[PDB]
């Protein structure tokens, strides 16, 4: 009727997926072992009798996230191909993980991926996490949608990273693999939207009520704006927006595709008691610097692109009446090139809490898709740490003996440099 | 013929008491604010005495 | 008698669908599993006109549904009259449109056409004397104006006879869905212009603000906003589905409201509208009719008449009432505003009456006119679009399907000259 | 019938509310217990037995200044719960008083502000009193407007504050919370009334003959103005002036709303007996510049118009009489588009004196209240001043560490040069 495939690469990625199938399964009313105790053709599959499939995919360069799902009580829901699993990981090198490494694996992974497309006929769209800051997430992404950008041609393809964050940081060698991931991104990729745990930790810490969130918490908020970006497809609403919707409405060009995320609310599920949380007032939520889960200054970023999905009981002249005051604010500055700057889309599906979770059970939400210039402001930041560690030639030695060219470093630093260019050309007014 | 009637029906039920419910508060306001009114015009009498 | 087959265009166009058979429905007294149970035998005389007959007393509508994905049509598929929609009727995609003109059009418009084209035929040759058709679309880019405006030629193709009627709800000029509604409007306007015969134009803000003022509904449902709509289009056929003292189809409105052949949109109003508590108080007379009609209020195009001038005027009215009252009323609002009439036409209020009044209220009537008013709607899209086309942003998706930029110039130099025209006659 | 509550806040807005209720108690005759030895219902409650009660509220995050009430002799005529009291002031940081421990006590004070408001039939709107520099009057003062515009939306919020003065300065932070706390005032308020401390010891040297003043005598002129305001309201006279009167003549231009204030006469009690006092003689004596409340010259800018108030034994004729003079007068620059400009308000109420005070005995006084270009010129002063703190961040560190984000910085600075901006426009002639 109509169906979604999803990618997962790297552990964040297949943590993330982890949160996100026990949201569906809560949602869709399915037991972890996949017989009930509608929808269900968008994500999932009937195997007979009566046992469901998920339409997804695990990959990883190493064994030891893949056996934490195989272990799981989940376990009994996937299947067992879906779970690929490789020997020894990228150790957070791009070349490694892109020529060395994954061109080992690549081919059996596009194996099952199409293999599985074949059974899924209303196909329109595809999901992939990545981990920007490792090695696998940036070195696998880039090729495997190399391949499938030839493979399959106009498919919409549209991936939800990981943002490296402007200080907090794991990984010395996380500016060589961004830049280099940006620079195959930024042809190969529809639309991706980023997200760094900065501010996820920040939002987490000020709005909810968590003194110190671990990586479960995290995932479950990313789940959750999964869930409201899918709920178009899934539920009858006053306004349905499909994939090819968000593509066309969020991007004016080919190369500013990258989108920033907001959700509103984000209370917790102790204080949400005392407040209604009216449409007017998650409208003005939503717009706050602070609720942004991209560490970007709005003023220096002006917008001429938003998406408001609203979830709930919600009626449309209280969304037309909420969007007209905020256009009357004075701070929140759109382009002259978008007058209208609006896709809203309203559906009556509330949406779901999860046991020993950490959200509010609110009655309507509202999740926010935007894309605005101060995303200009992270490529500066990231710009000048991979300057920085370059002049000296800090760690070439290590991705030049694993199959990548010298001259590949250059390439990548023009390709951004035009990128920038881009941004500060489009954001001049005329 | 049911799913979308009785989602209609799902959500004219929420809408219920942006409906209905709305009305018998302002009206009964109304005619508390009547009563309210009438001892103005006794009290501002009160004044005027 | 005189039939009408009505199609049905994307997400906007099946919701208003809905809620007019609906209304139908509740006109003629068909229950909702195809069964007769209504109270007059005047229903009987002209359900022919909307209706088949299937043996066994069971009555299939004259309505197609049309539409690029299932999502809208599985809403409809149990709907809540769809058990009256024929199941080969209902004709779908497997693809979300994505609202790019271009792809609408030339991408996966062409086809489906050819589907839709044949089970058009099926219902158009099924009928003892076609006259008109009837659409419902919405000028968002996808299906609504891209798929329906490629179906509006190809029916004036095969039919230039039969009137080609078409309601079209237009992007709201000052909150409205997409980016790209400055892009897909233009290029509608530009094909509704030559191949349409009669426009309608509705206002979402309109339909807002007339809930609130009159209905005082504190939250404007779709539901609500979609009967206001489907009570407008029953009334302008419920000439032809009942007799009256002075009857008015089709082309009797075309003929009398359309001046010159570009010049035919028009705006449409309905009355009487009251709250649901004060409706007891109410003195309903025709003055009291006349002046919710031309009330400024009650108009769901949110393009202030008072601003610009009247060209010409129509009024619909259901129910038995004196034919002297209504025409010393008409005179009177004709003489009363002679600063918002053309000079040049005489006698610019045409007046109808239907016997039989639609249920609920003892009276009721129909506004629709023509003015210089829709100036406005065309240069604000105009200014929208002469931006986004400067910038010659989001233009690389309608390119990758096809349309070449000098297109838009076109559609841009037929809305100028539109405009100019509207303005010259003014004067 | 029809009722005002006042409400103070800071330490400027307490003292200043501690001379108008005396006032208000000698002129309606009622004893400090809140017995009798009429328009009492604007001011006040019947409460029974023999006891009135203020309508007002006073607010301040530090005990000392309300404690001395509470101590003092009229504490028997407030009631206990409208003394609200902090534990710790803000520091005169914007910052402090606005997010960390302005949000502990704002909920408290809205509550009991709300519970008057229950017992108030006919309420009009409020008078509210700030001093600008002043961390509790301009960090709180901008949490409690925001509030108020959405609890209660069409009620006329008219303020009167205590701004900077042109070289007298007794806070070095005063430049930055005036700035902030303007572009909240600017929105939210419906108008706010201008006066300075510098100007107020200018003239109570010259007119009043005190060679060293205190607060406590500045606080009793300001208590006269106050009262004359709300004389129409409360005593019997021709022409009455309320709050969909005042606001309307006086502050039409969305974004124009200051007006500045004058009193006559303004003479000693030694000296009076000697004059005569017409119409005529104090209404020349208003529109001096020396009698301005606020140190800036009309002559330097333009009159828009004005709003004058008389009381006592004033007569009809004799009024316009006067003002009819004020137009020969070339001085008084009235520019065309601006035509009539002379609102008129006579109340037959005389003014009322306090013992140990240091106003005469007049028989009849005028008031004065108008709108000036001439206002621009304390703006420039203040813009001024702030880019020579902020071009060397010379007090950043303490406003962002109590949760103030430094965006906000330029934005209240882009605001003013708004507002410089629409005063020059207004300036501009057609
Ligand atoms: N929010 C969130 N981020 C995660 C989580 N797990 C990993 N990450 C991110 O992942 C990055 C580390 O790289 P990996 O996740 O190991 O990516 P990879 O594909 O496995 O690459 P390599 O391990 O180097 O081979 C860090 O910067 C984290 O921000 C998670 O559970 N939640
Ligand atoms: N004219 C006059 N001004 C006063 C008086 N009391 C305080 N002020 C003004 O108030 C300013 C100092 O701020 P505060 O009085 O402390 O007001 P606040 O809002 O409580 O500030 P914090 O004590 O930090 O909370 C001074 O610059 C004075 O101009 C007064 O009695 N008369
Ligand atoms: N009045 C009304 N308008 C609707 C309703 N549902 C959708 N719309 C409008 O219809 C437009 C979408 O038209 P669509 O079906 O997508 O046309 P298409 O994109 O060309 O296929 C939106 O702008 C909505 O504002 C409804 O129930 N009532
Ligand atoms: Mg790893
Ligand atoms: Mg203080």
């Amino acid at each position: 009727m109509r169906e979604v495939i999803s990618i997962h690469v790297g552990q964040a990625g297949v943590q993330i997926g982890n949160g996100c199938w026990e949201l569906y399964c809560l949602e869709h009313g399915i037991q972890p072992d996949g017989q009930l105790p509608d929808a269900f053709n968008t994500f999932f599959s009937e195997t007979g009798a009566g046992k469901h499939v998920p339409r997804a995919v695990f990959v990883d360069l190493e064994p030891t996230v893949v056996d934490e799902v195989r272990t799981g009580t989940y376990r009994q829901l996937f299947h067992p191909e879906q779970l690929i699993s490789g020997k020894e990981d990228a150790a957070n090198n791009y070349a490694r993980g892109h020529y060395t490494v994954g061109k080992e694996i690549i081919d059996l992974t596009l194996d099952r991926i199409r293999k599985l497309a074949d059974q899924c006929t209303g196909l329109q769209g595809f999901l992939i996490f990545h981990s920007f800051g490792g090695g696998t997430g940036a070195g696998f992404g880039s090729l495997l949608l190399e391949r499938l950008s030839v493979d399959y041609g106009k498919k919409s393809k549209l991936e939800f990273t990981v943002y490296p964050s402007p200080q907090v940081s794991t990984a010395i060698v996380e500016p060589y693999n961004s830049i280099l991931a940006t620079h195959s991104m930024i042809d190969h990729s529809d639309c991706a939207f980023m997200v760094d745990n900065e501010a996820l930790y920040d939002l987490c810490r000020r709005a909810l009520d968590i003194e110190r969130p671990t990586y479960t918490n995290l995932n479950r908020l990313i789940g959750q704006v999964v869930s409201s970006l899918t709920a178009s497809l899934r539920f009858d609403g006053a306004l349905n927006v499909d994939f090819t919707e968000f593509q066309t409405n969020l991007v004016p060009y080919a190369r500013i595709h990258f989108p920033i995320c907001s959700y509103a609310p984000v209370i917790s599920a102790e204080k949400a008691y005392h407040e209604q949380l009216s449409v007017a007032e998650i409208t003005n939520s939503l717009f706050e610097p602070a609720n942004m889960m991209v560490k970007c200054d709005p003023r220096h970023g002006k917008y001429m692109a938003c998406t408001l999905l609203y979830r709930g009981d919600v009626v449309p002249k209280d969304v037309s009446a909420a969007v007209a005051t905020i256009k009357t604010k004075r701070t929140i500055q759109f382009v002259d090139w978008c007058p209208t700057g609006f896709k809203m889309g309203i559906n009556y599906q509330p949406p779901t809490v999860v046991p020993g979770g950490d959200l509010a059970k609110v009655q309507r939400a509202v999740c926010m898709l935007a894309n605005t210039t101060a995303i200009a402001e992270a490529w500066s930041r990231l710009d000048h740490k991979f300057d920085l560690m370059y002049a000296k030639r800090a760690f070439v030695h290590w991705y030049v003996g694993e199959g990548m060219e010298e001259a590949e470093f250059p390439e990548a630093r023009e390709d951004l440099a035009l990128l920038e260019k881009d941004y500060d050309e489009v954001a001049a007014e005329s | 013929m049911t799913q979308r009637v009785t989602r209609q029906m799902f959500e004219r039920r929420y809408e219920q008491r942006a409906r209905d419910e709305a009305m018998y508060s302002i009206y009964q306001s109304k005619i508390k604010a009547e009563q309210k009114d009438r001892v103005q015009q006794e009290t501002d009498e009160r004044s005027a005495l | 008698v005189r039939e009408i087959v009505h199609i049905q265009a994307g997400q906007c166009g099946n919701q208003i669908g809905a809620k007019f058979w609906e209304v139908i429905s509740d006109e003629h007294g068909i229950d909702p599993t195809g069964s007769y149970h209504g109270d007059s035998d005047l229903q009987l005389e002209r359900i022919n006109v909307y209706y088949n007959e299937a043996t066994g007393g069971k009555y299939v509508p004259r309505a197609i549904l049309v539409d690029l994905e299932p999502g809208t049509m599985d809403s409809v598929r149990a709907g809540q009259f769809g058990q009256l929609f024929r199941p080969d009727n209902f004709v779908f995609g497997q693809s979300g449109a994505g609202n790019n003109w271009a792809k609408g059009y030339y991408t996966e418009g062409q086809e489906l056409c050819e589907s839709i084209l044949d089970v058009i035929r099926k219902e158009a040759e099924s009928c003892d004397c076609l006259q008109g058709f009837q659409l419902v679309h919405s000028l968002g880019g996808g299906t609504g104006a891209g798929l329906g405006t490629l179906l509006l030629n190809k029916l004036r193709e095969e039919y230039p006879d039969r009137i080609l009627s078409t309601y079209s709800i237009v992007p709201s000029p000052k909150v409205s869905d997409t980016v790209v509604e400055p892009y897909n409007c233009t290029l509608s306007v530009h094909q509704l212009v030559e191949s349409a015969d009669e426009v309608f134009c509705i206002d979402n803000e309109a339909l807002y603000d007339i809930c609130f003022r009159t209905l005082k509904l504190t939250t404007p449902t779709y539901g609500d906003l979609n009967h206001l709509v489907s009570m407008v289009m029953s009334g302008t056929t419920c000439a032809l589905r009942f007799p009256g003292q002075l009857n008015s189809d089709l082309r009797k409105l075309a003929v009398n409201l359309v001046p010159f052949p570009r010049l035919h949109f028009f705006i449409v109003g309905f009355a009487p509208l009251t709250s649901r508590g004060s409706q007891q108080y109410r003195a309903l007379t025709v003055p009291e009719l006349t002046s919710q009609l031309f009330d400024n209020k009650n108009m769901m195009a949110a393009c202030d008449p008072r601003r610009g001038v009247y060209l010409t005027a129509s009024a619909h009215f259901r129910g038995r009432m004196s034919s002297k009252e209504v025409d010393e009323q008409m005179l009177n609002i004709q003489a009363r505003n002679t600063s918002y009439f053309v000079e040049w036409i005489p006698s610019n209020v045409k007046s109808a009456i239907c016997d039989i009044p639609p249920r609920g209220l003892k009276m009721a009537a129909t506004f629709i006119g023509n003015t210089t008013a829709f100036r406005e709607l065309f240069t604000r899209v105009d200014s929208q679009f002469q931006k986004m086309y400067a910038r010659r942003a989001f233009i690389h998706w309608y390119v990758n399907e096809g349309l070449e930029t000098v297109e838009f110039d076109e559609a841009r130099s037929n809305m100028t000259d539109l405009i100019q025209e509207y303005e010259m006659y003014e004067t």
